[PDB]
């Protein structure tokens, strides 16, 4: 590849963080640009960075963004990495190729700051509306909220026993301080109605929590 | 000061075109050119090609000849790109985004049209209260919420009182199972508020519903 990026990375918050773009022997000495992808937002512009080291950030990259080079590695360098760093850095880089303008962009490094603190998930759990019932249905709602970092794994459990059918998010607000996320179990109204209980079990970085739900209820 | 804003999802049917529009501010539209960028789930960003917003002249990468036009409306500060004979492979994001400022080529960013080429047909939602029984306990909080159920393409908006009750709330992210989409919000008031005083979800599907449901003790 013109450009090789490891598709992942990670490093201890308020660490030194360093990312590398390859190029290939044909490019070894070209400029490049580092790029920010966030969801929701348009990619950001984070520097030009050349063969000797030398950069310029673009408009709005804080100062712990810096960049260096050594051969055909172009390192994008973030010196006490935070919460709000977590994106993929994609390294891009032109060129002419018959008197045409060519440019190629990395796969993309997806950056992850681990070791922050933690606060965890609160749950709030629903059981079906008596209208979604009359329909013959039954979605069980679990909201999970007020938590970080990002990610958690969720499973539901019929009668304390675990089961499959109800799906998830990924599990953001990159905003505010705190993310959140939901799971849906979709259940007939027989299948509601035939249970003792169901409960909702959240994994956050290896703490869980839970919540039931019990068709004697109403 | 610089900003580039996208039109909104497409949903379109293989063989149908779709034409969308990036509207740009904060500089003198004719003087930098503007380029397209695709990215496709799953793979890493891949430049089109760019228009001359002096000259209206387009240049295309070869991937992206035949069936692409870039276009301008330059008195309303507009690019455009248009689509024809729509392919499964076409299902993308696409980014518009100009360039610099010492031959930089993608200093600016628009926040990316979501293209989806599909035959899944546009399906609104079943929307739900979720109430509890009666009313709570005294000097409680209680928790209400709206169950958003099966729509089909993203996104749904919630509010709650039309906007004026913006205290309790979460909205939480969408959830794909099966070939359509979830989503519940939620809001925490305090006991003596609801029953007493009427809640109402208000959620608006821009294919091209709205639905509003007063949540009533079940």
């Amino acid at each position: 590849l013109v450009l090789t990026q490891s598709s992942s990375a990670s490093f201890s918050l308020g660490a030194s963080a360093k990312l590398t773009c390859t190029l290939n022997s044909q490019h070894s000495t070209y400029t490049i640009e580092w790029y920010q992808q966030q969801p929701l937002k348009p990619p950001k512009y984070v520097m030009e960075l050349k063969k000797d080291g030398s950069h310029s950030t673009g408009d709005g990259i804080p100062d712990r963004f810096s960049g260096s080079s050594s051969g055909a590695d172009r390192y994008l360098l973030i010196s006490n990495i935070q919460p709000e760093d977590e994106a993929i850095y994609i390294c891009g880089v032109g060129d002419t190729i018959k008197e045409q303008f060519v440019y190629v962009f990395g796969g993309g490094t997806k950056v992850t700051v681990l070791g922050q603190p933690k606060s965890t998930p609160t749950l709030t759990v629903f059981p079906p509306s008596s209208e979604e019932l009359k329909e013959n249905k039954a979605t069980l709602v679990c909201l999970i909220s007020n938590f970080s970092p990002s990610g958690v794994t969720v499973a539901w459990k019929a009668n304390g026993t675990p089961i499959t059918q109800g799906v998830d998010t990924s599990n953001p607000t990159k905003k505010g301080n705190k993310f959140m996320a939901s799971s849906f179990l979709h259940l007939t109204s027989d299948q509601w109605r035939s249970h003792q209980s169901f409960t909702c079990q959240v994994t956050h970085e290896g703490d869980t929590v839970e919540k039931s739900l019990s068709p004697a209820l109403r | 000061q610089i900003q580039l804003v996208q039109s909104g999802p497409e949903l379109k049917k293989p063989g149908e075109t779709v034409k969308i529009s990036c509207k740009a501010s904060g500089y003198t539209f004719t003087t930098y050119g503007m380029s397209w960028v695709k990215q496709a789930p799953g793979k890493g960003f891949e430049w089109m090609g760019w228009i001359n917003t002096y000259s209206g002249v387009p240049t295309y990468v070869d991937d992206f000849k035949g069936r692409f036009a870039f276009s301008l409306e330059t008195s309303a500060s507009t690019a455009y790109l248009q689509i024809n004979n729509l392919k499964n492979e076409d299902t993308a994001v696409y980014f518009c985004a100009r360039g610099g400022n010492n031959f930089l080529w993608f200093a600016y960013w628009g926040q990316g049209t979501l293209v989806t080429v599909s035959a899944a047909k546009t399906t609104p939602p079943s929307v739900y209260p979720l109430a509890p029984g009666s009313a709570a306990q005294t000097n409680s909080m209680v928790t209400l919420g709206c169950l958003v159920k099966g729509y089909f393409p993203e996104p749904v908006t919630v509010t709650w009182n039309s906007g004026s009750l913006s205290s309790g709330v979460h909205t939480f992210p969408a959830v794909l199972q099966s070939d359509l989409y979830t989503l519940s919000s939620s809001v925490t008031v305090p006991s003596s508020t609801w029953p007493s005083q009427t809640v109402t979800c208000n959620v608006a599907h821009p294919a091209s519903s709205t639905k509003v449901d007063k949540k009533i003790v079940p």
